[PDB]
RNA sequence: AAACUCCAUAUAUAUAAUUUUAAUUAUAUAUAAUUUUAUAUUAUUUAUUAAUAUAAAGAAAGGAAUUAAGACAAUCAUAAUGAUCCUUAUAAUAUGGGUAAUAGACGUGCUAUAAUAAAAUGAUAAUAAAAUUAUAUAAAAUAUAUUUAAUUAUAUUUAAUUAAUAAUAUAAAACAUUUUAAUUUUUAAUAUAUUUUUUUAUUAUAUAUUAAUAUGAAUUAUAAUCUGAAAUUCGAUUAUAUGAAA
């Protein structure tokens, strides 16, 4: 449990890039930030698609492998979250802040 | 002998659960003759439970399968509280109320 | 492919089972199970003894979804009202036909898995049967045998023997000279085509011998009556005769099996069914006196009034359907003499043990540990296992994460 | 189930005899269900209600 | 006048609530004891398969700590296996009020007094 | 691959399922007392038959009604519909539906297999 | 499709003088049951609106009248 | 409920003076009828109204007590019952197993009148 | 309008000789909340304040119906009134047919396209609610399909109950075990093991194949059954065989 919830708040993003249609113009790509419950499901999702291409038969098992790899350090899901980040410090400028 | 002998041939007239016989009739059109067609039957259920001189059917045990399939369609609390669980020094007492014990003398 | 070589591609509990996550248990330091000195080891947890798991291996005491994973080797609590009672019973009751009974998951394998442990210690040759399903459910190949007048399964025989070959001492099945002389038809690869057949002279070759016999499949039912023969007319050396997840045999009359006219094959028309009958109805008799016949029924298996009614439990009902009642199998319980000896549930001071024994193998949860009294995680545990119930116990353990 | 076909069979005779009940061993289509079913007709023909009604 | 009588335990010591949960109810004994539950005059590992159903009905005692303090004698009808270990898990937070009334106000903050009150609506 | 009758069939694959998923007019129960009267146990598979049970398998189903002569049998019985003028053979001339099935809509399979040389 | 123990659907038909003179029997029964005895005689069958002349072969009995005398017509669009 | 209630307090009153004991009213299961009448619209908007009917039951027992007095207490209820009541009642007579003098369908009949008519008849002869 | 009122929920009293039993219930009456209080913080129209959090008391958390106008729609095959037209026919009855036709198109459903999901089995019988039964609900048993039996379908027979009583009716999923094509991730033969319902080694275990299997169940053949006077156009069910699209 202690391996799922430190595995869940390494690989889920602070912070996502989201379009706002505001204005008749072009929609504003502006970051916004995530609380831990909308963290989870993106780092749940990600996880879940990693543990399906996995060989086992059985989900539990898919699922047990993919968190054994990522508590251990290795998972493709880390690019997801640097890129998702990435957006974010780009559109920094765009933020509101009121 | 005789007794064993009724049981059988009521079939599911017989609830052994209870022991109690049942049979109803509503085929004619007054009470008064549906009474005296169960009265008949049962003088008639009678004589051939007490003639034993050619078959008493001992051999044949008495079937309960109807009995079981209409108490599987009621549900049965058969549960009670353990004895050696009971903790009857935790009960409350009596107190004394000496107006009570005053106001009946 | 698909599949590497190290891949866990089996469902959740085959890979449990054999893929081997033993391995990076924590080795700990227990004593060892010993009935002789049980007052040293009497509720405490105990592992066997490195001849008792060779032997329990080969015999399949041990079985799948009894976590065994968790810790290095399989390991057992000395129970006072469960394993040491019934062995008690086991060393002093004259009969020594036992069947064991309890609610699912509440240790019936395990104590089998004790009693085995006790038979080798006590120089016993053990004959287990430990999933009867494999000769039931039609999945390897029957043949009808003339001579014995019952259809032989050679593919089941052939595991079947080499068990009770690798499972019990050598020096055990040496001291039993034949009574007979045996012939069999020669199927080793090396010398078949130059001998035809293979002697067994008496009181020259053992049993030892009979056991290793390559015979073909049509021949390997002669074997199985000889084998069985040679150790019941000997008095040296104590049987001890085992049969887990016996329910099935009691609820499966009928194998998947159909004979020539499409019709299912009773099970007593198999030798296996005959034989198993056999010892427990007591038509075949051990000479030795020690020998013993410990049946023990599972909770994945169907029940019916069969075995409630061949133990006394329950009155005679004659128009029950055959599906739900075998007036056969009573019969043949009950000129065994067999017993019921019932599994109790744990007390709380066993709960005890057994957590005291998980925590220091490291299989707790970190909340169970930190910020929890010890004595609240024995009630609490307790009360979610049933009030005893070891698999329940562990479950709650190990495998409730919410 | 032990209990041998002709004994039950012979229970089942007497029994039907003394209830007055239609006893068919061989199971033949007698037709007695036809005999037996209730006469709708009054209650069929009322459904419009009372014809002598004042007018 | 008021229409509220103290609640006091019984002859033998046992104190009797009753709870509802969707369909389902539940009246249970609660004595002091060992621990030990019996639902319907079954194990409770056999009536609840579930152990989220089992940890449902163990939390009102260890809210208060009392997990092997008492004996309860559980019996339950209608609804599913949710409904009953819910039901049973409400009255036994009843009972235990009378063993020590101020625990009512920690048993009131865990949430197991109040009655759910969400059964299968009609759709309108 | 054992070769049954001309039918080839993949080393794994249980015979009493093979059976009835090759042979026109064989299926579970039938294939299920070929195997039974062959003594083959019931979860029997291909690779594990012998020359001489392949030969028996193939005596056994030659000795039914299976594959062409089951085919001409149904072939047989539709063309007799058609030649009594019943309206049942007129549905089958025209590739409707024969069994009271609606044609506003759907009746896309009878359009499909339904005719007097059906498969 | 009649229970065969109910026996076949029996309607009153003048098939004697339909034996004895030839003569074509016309009717509405399009329920009947072909028997084995009409084979040969001549039947005019009604289809809701006209009367369909067949003869009755042996490879007839069993089915029922309306089986031969179609009542609609086949279908067609004005592509 | 409330004229039911009423003549039920009525009854217990009738049967004390006959000295009849009487136990009840007991409150049986009310039995709910339900009728559901789509509307004009039938568009998913309020176009379903619902209609209910109740039947509210209650069950006066009567123990020990001659049956002649038992029949006053029925007639006399009777003969002053109140508007959309209506009452039902079952009489227990214990008797004795042998009773001195005790306590042919129309379709068999014409049936046997049709297998002699002469259409069936012409038929039977053997 | 709202209040009010009813329903639900909590509680109290009454009723039941607790075998019409579910008293863990039934249904009459009454009570309860449109909750209440202290404290800190932030605002305010700063006071006897709102938004907040904190603490305390409480079972308390959800619904229902509800005015009159105004503007507009529907034939109502869901009721009228008049006018208008038919009056041997545009009225009435019977037999049969049609409303079920089939190129294309559209709406709404059902079953599927496999492994977080399908199929078997689970008898001292895991666990419901709301209804129905005098123009009836149909138990158990026996017989046949059909095999030891069970299961499913029908027949034979018609127990109890016109009902808090007996019947429809042992709820199902759940849960456990077993099985499952694609998948050489399998199976088998030997040997091997301190993984034995299993491991390892060596041999064979087909190719075909972007693909339809032990998925799927359309279509169709034959036989039998159910309702009815009658099942042809044009009904339902079962068995064997067929096994499309996806
Ligand atoms: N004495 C014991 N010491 C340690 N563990 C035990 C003991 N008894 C039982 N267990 C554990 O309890 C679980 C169930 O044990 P076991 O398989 O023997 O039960 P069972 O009653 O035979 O099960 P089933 O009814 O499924 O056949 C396993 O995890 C087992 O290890
Ligand atoms: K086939
Ligand atoms: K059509
Ligand atoms: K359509
Ligand atoms: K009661
Ligand atoms: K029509
Ligand atoms: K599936
Ligand atoms: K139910
Ligand atoms: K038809
Ligand atoms: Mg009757
Ligand atoms: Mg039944
Ligand atoms: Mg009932
Ligand atoms: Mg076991
Ligand atoms: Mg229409
Ligand atoms: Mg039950
Ligand atoms: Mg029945
Ligand atoms: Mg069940
Ligand atoms: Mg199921
Ligand atoms: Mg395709
Ligand atoms: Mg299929």
């Amino acid at each position: 449990i202690q391996a799922l919830e430190k595995s869940l708040d390494e690989l889920a993003p602070l912070m996502m890039t989201k379009t706002f249609n505001t204005g008749v113009a072009k929609a504003s790509v502006i970051p916004v930030p995530l609380n831990k419950r909308q963290r989870n499901r993106i780092a749940w999702n990600w996880i879940v698609q990693s543990a399906n291409q996995r060989v086992s038969s059985d989900f539990a098992v898919r699922l047990g492998e993919e968190l054994t790899a990522i508590a251990k350090g290795t998972s493709s899901a880390f690019e997801k979250r640097d890129q998702i980040h990435k957006t974010a410090i780009a559109h920094r400028a765009y933020i509101q802040l009121k | 002998k005789s007794l064993h002998k009724f049981r059988i041939l009521a079939r599911s007239r017989y609830d052994h659960t209870t022991d109690i016989f049942k049979m109803s009739s509503d085929k004619f059109e007054h009470a008064s003759q549906n009474a005296r067609y169960l009265h008949d039957i049962l003088q008639r259920l009678l004589a051939e439970s007490k003639d034993l001189t050619e078959d008493d059917f001992s051999d044949v045990p008495l079937d309960t399968r109807h009995t079981i399939a209409k108490s599987l369609r009621k549900k049965k609390r058969d549960y009670e509280f353990p004895e050696h669980w009971k903790r009857p020094e935790d009960a409350p007492k009596k107190k004394f109320d000496i107006v009570d014990q005053l106001l009946s003398t | 492919k698909r599949v590497t070589p190290g891949s866990l591609y089996k469902n959740w509990t085959n890979t449990t089972h054999t893929a081997q996550l033993q391995q990076t248990a924590v080795p700990l330091a227990l004593p060892i199970f010993n009935f002789d000195d049980i007052s040293k080891t009497l509720n405490k947890v105990v592992s066997y003894s490195n001849k008792q798991y060779k032997s329990l291996h080969h015999l399949g005491s041990f079985k799948k979804s009894q976590f065994n994973e968790l810790f290095q080797k399989p390991v057992c609590l000395v129970r006072e009202d469960a394993t040491n009672s019934f062995l008690k019973k086991l060393v002093s009751h004259p009969v020594k036909k036992f069947i064991i009974t309890g609610e699912p998951g509440v240790g019936k394998t395990v104590l089998l898995s004790q009693a085995h442990a006790y038979a080798v210690d006590s120089k016993q040759i053990i004959i287990n049967i430990s999933y009867p399903e494999l000769f039931l459910n039609g999945r390897n190949d029957f043949s009808y045998d003339d001579d014995l007048k019952l259809f032989i399964q050679p593919m089941y025989l052939k595991k079947l023997i080499r068990k009770i070959l690798k499972a019990n001492d050598p020096a055990l099945l040496k001291s039993i000279e034949l009574s007979k002389d045996y012939k069999f038809s020669n199927a080793n690869p090396k010398n078949a085509s130059v001998k035809p057949f293979v002697t067994l002279n008496k009181t020259k070759n053992t049993v030892l011998d009979l056991l290793s016999v390559m015979t073909h499949p049509h021949n390997r039912g002669k074997l199985m009556k000889a084998i069985i023969d040679e150790l019941s007319v000997q008095s040296k050396v104590p049987i001890m005769f085992t049969v887990d997840n016996f329910s099935k045999v009691l609820t499966t009359a009928y194998s998947a099996y159909r004979n020539t006219e499409n019709k299912q094959i009773y099970s007593l028309d198999l030798q296996m069914g005959k034989l198993m009958m056999d010892i427990i109805s007591g038509e075949t008799k051990f000479a030795n006196g020690e020998s013993s016949t410990i049946l023990a029924i599972s909770g994945v298996d169907r029940t019916n009034k069969t075995l409630p009614v061949a133990l006394g439990k329950i009155p005679v009902d004659p128009y029950v359907t055959r599906y739900h009642y075998e007036p056969k199998f009573v019969e043949l319980l009950q000129k065994g003499n067999v017993t019921e000896f019932e599994v109790p549930k744990l007390n709380k001071q066993e709960v005890n043990e057994l957590i005291d024994y998980y925590k220091q193998s490291n299989v707790l949860l970190d909340k169970d540990i930190t910020g929890k009294k010890w004595e609240n995680l024995i009630d609490e545990k307790y009360f979610l296992s049933g009030n005893g119930n070891p698999r329940e116990l562990l479950k709650s353990l190990v495998l409730s994460h919410r | 189930m032990n209990v041998p076909k002709a004994r039950l069979l012979k229970v089942a005779e007497l029994s039907a005899k003394i209830f007055d009940q239609n006893f068919n061993p061989s199971g033949i289509r007698t037709g007695s269900k036809i005999l037996n079913e209730r006469l709708k007709g009054p209650s069929v023909a009322s459904y419009y209600g009372n014809p002598d009604i004042l007018k | 006048s008021n229409n509220i009588k103290i609640k006091t335990l019984d002859e033998f010591g046992r104190s009797i609530a009753v709870g509802k949960r969707k369909s389902s109810t539940a009246k249970v004994f609660v004595v002091r004891g060992t621990g030990e539950i019996l639902v319907n005059g079954r194990q409770l590992n056999d009536y609840f398969l579930k152990m989220k159903d089992r940890e449902s009905i163990m939390y009102p005692l260890q809210v208060i700590e009392s997990v092997g303090k008492y004996n309860i004698f559980a019996t339950t009808s209608g609804g599913g296996p949710t409904g009953q270990a819910e039901s049973i898990m409400h009255a036994i937070a009843k009972a235990l009020v009378v063993f020590n009334p101020l625990l009512k106000s920690r048993l009131h903050k865990a949430g197991v007094l109040t009655r759910d009150y969400r059964h299968v609506e009609r759709k309108k | 691959v054992v070769h049954i009758l001309g039918k080839g069939f993949k080393g794994k694959e249980v015979i009493k399922i093979a059976l009835a998923s090759k042979f026109y007019g064989i299926g579970k129960t039938t294939a299920e007392k070929i195997c039974s009267k062959l003594g083959l146990y019931p979860w029997m598979r291909m690779h594990q038959l012998s020359e001489p049970q392949i030969m028996s398998i193939a005596s056994e189903l030659s000795t039914m009604t299976i594959e062409g002569d089951a085919r001409a049998i149904v072939k047989d019985n539709i063309a007799l519909k058609r030649k009594i003028g019943s309206y049942s053979g007129m549905r089958h001339t025209l590739h409707l539906p024969v069994r009271g099935q609606h044609t506003r809509n759907n009746a896309k399979t009878a359009r499909k297999l339904n005719k007097i040389d059906r498969r | 499709s009649r229970s065969v123990w109910k026996g076949p659907n029996i309607v009153p038909l003048p098939i004697r003088e339909a034996m004895t003179k030839g003569t074509p029997i016309r009717t509405n029964a399009r329920a009947a049951t072909i028997l084995p005895q009409f084979v040969g005689l001549k039947f005019q069958i009604h289809n809701g609106k006209e009367y369909v002349p067949i003869e009755i072969s042996e490879d007839m009995v069993g089915h029922k009248l309306g089986e031969f005398a179609p009542t609609r017509k086949r279908f067609s669009y004005t592509q | 409920n409330e004229n039911l209630d009423f003549y039920s307090d009525f009854i217990l009153r009738t049967g004390y003076y006959l000295g009849i004991p009487l136990t009840g009213p007991k409150p049986l299961p009310t039995r709910r009828e339900r009728w559901t009448v789509i509307k004009s619209p039938f568009v998913h908007a309020k176009s379903k109204e619902n209609f209910e009917r109740h039947t509210h039951k209650r069950l006066i027992r009567a123990w020990d007590t001659n049956p002649e007095v038992l029949q006053m207490l029925i007639a006399y209820i009777t003969k002053h019952s109140m508007a959309g009541v209506g009452m039902k009642c079952n009489f227990f007579q214990r008797s004795e197993i042998s009773l001195d003098l005790g306590s042919t369908s129309a379709v068999g009949q014409k049936v046997l009148e049709l297998l002699d008519s002469p259409d069936f008849k012409k038929h039977l002869e053997k």
